[PDB]
């Protein structure tokens, strides 16, 4: 009878916290670091789309939940995570720091500042994946947003809360028109009229740290680096970062939209984010789908864009103007993503 | 300390699976050492397969490998010799000098896998690189820290153009250039080495202005996909220590793309394109984001680009063209007839050609 | 020639153990040792089935398999070999156990809980499955009759459904 | 659902669990379509020739931890499950030399023309590393193909790898 | 053998697309991950290994040469295919 | 009556796996409810995976779903209010009104899964 | 007939492509990874194993005529394209020439044979 007790006592040893302390309920252990997605064991109390900590500074999101293991997508280079490494949950859904303190600041796809200008004062933490407003909170777009382009203001006008596409081949403007819009917002952003002020946000998926650096420098030169927020998803950064950055900026703009303010968001090169999510999908062994893209890429872009809308007077009369950018091949609108 | 050891479990062509003990599992992209009778073969770690087994990509041929053979962990990624000692030397993917000129007595050896400079360290304003060539820095000015695309070929003086760029960058500035030949043909590479020996670009008895860290085609997939990173790390050291306007040459960036496809689309992953890797944009970003302008120096990439089937919309040329700054077209016929430097004045465009 | 087919898929281990036993002996001894293993496993729940997780190194799996080795080497026959090979293979060890008892049950007891329309449990311990099932059903309907949850006769509803539909 | 299915895919199917000693020899598990998955051969090398009990030759490409995959050099009919497999001890090699002149040989150097045994000056492995950068010389000598167009506009030189591309 | 012994030798690999087809057959039958037109991942590596062995040696190595003449059969003039 | 409690075992994007006990398996396309903090989440049983596990499709976002959460079986497929009451009302997939005009006072709630009227 | 009887043989196989089609057919369920255009990986192997046994030996001659069906009128399909190299005289029947009223439908260009020598 005492021999089983001694066996149990020695069995609880040499195994660490797998079944002795914390029982891998809040904590866990990596089973196998996959291609970009680490098969993680444990995390019994984790929930879907929950931010996780890999003990090496690498964040993770729970897309793959199985009765035995939980697959965690890596927010960063997979080198920093090892098989069997200690992994613990953050205890919350994938969240983004939001508020007016991000004005004049550039962040990554997870809200972490990258300009080295100190921590960010965040009013709150909005979830990355937020359901779009329903039929009633939305209101027909009636307020104008002036981009500064004669061919865009006078013709094909954009209003606050509208989701207007920018289509270009390689270098035919695209982000340029977004820049003239951003700089034209300075005319009212210096004023005291909150209704006419437009707190813009920018998305930089698939772009270079150098291109975003020059972009921030140009914005600062024109005094636009005061009401504009830039989320940077560099091509060097992992594909999950490029996936998350548009939702990061969507939450950033939705903060202004819900609080009665008006915001504009430029999903610059959403095609690059589409290829990033494609990479993520066939790293999940997901079906190649239609023309190499997963069947839910449309769902991705749709749930991303629907968050931008003009709220009614009951919901503070806020708005979120979307300016997605699609990089096409040979000026083709008949491709899947366009 | 005690060296980390492992055993070979699977050898699927260029793919080698190694099993380690608990808590001894190396991180991915690390270098694993095995002693082979033919030479010094090492394995770069790919995705972990679980059960304390890691999938690895062979940096050299896999002939002669025995299941259960001892595998030594280097404790980090592949480390290449770096510094002025590497100038004028020929380096393969694994850092060994294959020019049989002796060991590279470099005081530092940086890993080929390094995180690109942060957003703060990026240059705020784009700068023009003075290449000393009239046709080049007037119509397609070279971006300081940019990724210039050389659209030449054979018989258009691509080699002499590269040598002239090396000489000009080493004369006007420090310009300790580095030539990285992804998937070299071991005949074009030998010819190029002979020409730089003939010219002042490579000077064995004295000082040289370039390092020929290139990889031959007969190397397995991944070797061509990491020679770019080796030369990239050499240029990174040159930029971050000497503060020089380093100039980096890729013999064929599309060859790097296809090598990355073979290692990371057909050796464990699923293709997402015409046949290239699903991570094509991702590893392109990893390679060419470390090529930029920092506070100390700036590495400029002049990468020859090949267009499959002359398809500009091809996703690999689409990714490469998604960031090329300025492009140089050494056209066949229309420019080399007469003008010796070639460089087609019309098709050579630049993103910095603005006031 | 095992009495019943497990058709592989996590069931090959039980068939291999049964073949190894039937080679020489210990159709029962190995089996009561395995039953003792399962009893020890269920005796400590947090220490007897949480330890069978995939996230467990080979050394600690070996330490565990020595842990069940206890109480005057109740482990006998080829069961020890089964634990040894399970340490270096798929770890958790319950369904192949159930497969082992089911295989030996078909080997020497030959019982099954049939009855078609009857929602009863007439287990029978006899290899000649011709008429003793009737005796088992008669005994089950005689004594017991605990639940008898027939859940609506299927012939009546089926016939009515075909009648109304034509 | 406290416990999920223990096994999904298994490569080792043997149940004796004793007396393996399969270092220089192995046993066939699955043979078909010219591929013979063999358990054992713990000391086999990559693409090393191997001998089967039927006499047919094979060379092993896939080296999975449980079984090693051998591609068969002949018909898979001769190979059956459980057949004894023994290592040749050497990588694939071919008799080489001047005696091969005027002879037709198979993929292993065996004379298929029926003119007699091949006079071998030596044996070299089929998979051998190509010469490095330094032990090469720029192509200067001409390979006179005898075609006016070829020898005039697309010349071929000694050591070149000119491709005859076409439909 | 001729190349390393100072003798100049020509070699005609002829159809390597059929060699590539055979290697693809071996790879798919070996459960290796397929690729473009189901071809193996290292078939370009295979062709590179095959072709790099043919070259002109220096005088120190006997001045021998090995000239390769590979032949690829294109399908309908499609030189943009994977093996071509 | 007796509630049918299920435990979440897998959450694959919009698909959730639920495990039940013996003889409590909901049929294909049955509606399953979980009391999420934001309200209620409806699961439609897409496949039976065996071992008393059902593969289900989510009617709403799967964020915040913890493995092992209690799952309630509605006893049938999703029922949407029907009749002239629903006229002028805005309704989502579940059947609850989303027009913020109060609950729909429909006398009947026909299931969304019905057989075609044949010939 | 060719070897034992020592007689000239005319082996008429109508649409030999059905052999490769059936091989690719069974390959999918045989646990074989499909090749390009969804064919069996071994198509060249078993098809050549069949085709070579059709040959003229020193014991007899086989004047075999084999029809080949090209899927989707695509002459680049792996089965007929590889079958071409196993065949001495080639007669290609394209739909285009048949559409012009030429009922023999033999496209005069690719219809080539080794015997076309001076
Ligand atoms: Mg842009």
């Amino acid at each position: 009878k005492a021999q089983p007790t001694e066996v149990s006592s020695i069995l609880e040893e040499r195994i660490k916290g797998v079944s002795d302390e914390a029982n891998l309920n809040e904590t866990g252990r990596v089973l196998a670091v996959g291609d970009g997605i680490a098969r993680v064991f444990g995390l019994n109390n984790i929930q879907a789309e929950e931010l996780v900590e890999f003990s090496s500074g690498v964040k993770g999101m729970a897309l793959n939940l199985e009765p035995g293991q939980v697959g965690i997508v890596l927010f960063g280079s997979d080198r920093l995570v090892k098989e069997g490494e200690l992994v613990k949950r953050t205890g919350n859904i994938v969240d983004v720091p939001v508020g007016p303190g991000l004005l004049g600041r550039v962040v990554d796809a997870l809200g972490n500042p990258i300009d080295g200008k100190g921590p960010i004062d965040a009013a709150g933490r909005s979830r990355a994946q937020v359901k779009a407003p329903g039929i009633l909170p939305r209101r027909s777009v009636h307020e104008p947003v002036q981009t500064g382009l004669k061919a865009v203001d006078a013709l094909v006008p954009i209003g606050r809360g509208q989701r207007e596409l920018i289509i270009g081949d390689r270098q035919t403007g695209k982000t340029a028109v977004a820049l003239d819009t951003i700089l034209n917002q300075k005319r009212w952003n210096n004023g005291s009229d909150e209704s006419k002020k437009l707190y813009c946000v920018y998305v930089a998926v698939g772009q270079k740290r150098s291109t975003v650096a020059q972009l921030v420098q140009t914005l600062e030169q024109h005094d636009a680096m005061k009401y504009s927020i830039i989320v940077a998803a560099t091509a060097s950064e992992a594909a999950p970062l490029q996936y998350l950055a548009p939702f990061t900026a969507a939450s950033i703009g939705e903060w202004f939209r819900d609080n009665g303010k008006h915001a504009l968001i430029v999903y610059d090169d959403l095609s690059k984010q589409a290829v990033a999510y494609r990479q993520l999908s066939l790293l999940l062994r997901r079906p190649p789908g239609r023309e190499a893209y997963p069947g839910d890429v449309f769902y991705l872009h749709s749930r991303l864009l629907e968050r931008a809308a003009k709220l009614s007077e009951k919901e503070g009369s806020g708005s979120l103007t979307a300016l997605p950018v699609i990089e096409t091949q040979g000026g083709d609108v008949s491709a899947y993503i366009p | 300390s005690t060296p980390i050891t492992g055993k070979v479990t699977a050898v699927i062509g260029a793919i080698v699976d190694v099993h380690f003990e608990q808590s001894e599992l190396p991180a991915i992209l690390n270098a694993l050492e095995i002693k082979t009778p033919q030479g010094k073969l090492v394995l770069e770690v790919a995705q972990h397969l679980g059960e304390n087994t890691v999938r690895t990509i062979a940096m050299d041929g896999t002939e002669g490998l025995v299941r259960g053979e001892k595998v030594l962990d280097t404790g980090g990624p592949i480390s290449v010799p770096v510094g002025r000692e590497t100038l004028g030397r020929i380096i393969n993917v694994i850092g060994e000098p294959i020019d049989e000129r002796g060991p590279i007595k470099s005081k530092l050896r940086k890993p080929i896998h390094a995180d690109p400079p942060s957003f703060a360290e990026q240059s705020t304003s784009a700068e023009i690189l003075e290449t000393g060539i009239k046709v080049v820095d007037l119509l397609a000015p070279y971006a300081r820290g940019g990724k210039i695309g050389l659209f030449g070929g054979a018989g258009v003086g691509k080699t002499v153009f590269i040598q002239e760029l090396i000489n000009n960058i080493a004369k006007a500035h420090g310009g300790f250039s580095v030539f990285t030949g992804v998937g070299e043909r071991t005949r074009e590479g030998n010819d190029l080495y002979r020409e730089m020996k003939e010219t002042g670009v490579i000077n064995l008895e004295g000082e040289s202005k370039v390092a020929l860290v290139f990889g031959q085609m007969n190397e397995p997939p991944g070797a061509r996909a990491r020679v770019a990173l080796t030369g990239l790390t050499i240029a990174e050291y040159f930029r971050d220590e000497e503060g020089q306007d380093v100039l980096l040459f890729i013999d064929n960036i599309f060859r790097f793309t296809q090598a990355g496809s073979e290692v990371s689309a057909l050796l464990g992953r699923i293709p997402s394109a015409v046949g290239y890797q699903p991570t094509l944009a991702t590893d392109m970003g990893l390679l060419q984001e470390r090529i930029t302008t920092t506070k100390k120096g700036s590495v400029t990439s002049v990468q020859a680009v090949y267009v499959p089937a002359d398809d500009l919309t091809d996703p690999a040329p689409a990714t490469t063209f998604a960031h090329l700054d300025a492009t140089t077209v050494l056209s066949r016929g229309i420019s080399e007839l007469g003008i010796y430097p070639a460089v087609d004045p019309l098709d050579s465009k630049s993103r910095l050609l603005d006031a | 020639p095992p009495p019943v087919r497990l058709f592989g898929v996590e069931g090959t281990y039980a068939t291999a153990l049964y073949q190894a036993a039937a080679k020489n002996s210990s159709i029962d001894a190995a089996f009561q040792s395995l039953q003792k293993v399962e009893s020890t496993v269920k005796k400590n729940p947090k220490l007897g089935h949480l330890l069978l997780n995939p996230a467990l190194s080979l050394k600690d799996r070996n330490s565990v398999i020595d842990a069940i080795v206890e109480t005057h080497k109740n482990l006998d026959g080829y069961v020890v070999n089964l634990l040894k090979v399970l340490s270096e293979n798929n770890r958790l060890g319950c369904f192949e156990k159930i497969a082992s008892d089911f295989g030996v049950l078909n080997d020497a007891h030959n019982g099954l809980l049939k009855g078609t329309v009857t929602s009863a449990e007439p287990l029978d311990p006899k290899s000649f499955k011709r008429i003793e099932k009737a005796l088992s059903a008669s005994k089950l309907v005689g004594q017991g009759k605990s639940l008898k949850l027939e859940n609506v006769v299927k012939p009546e509803i089926k016939g009515g459904l075909i009648v109304e539909l034509g």
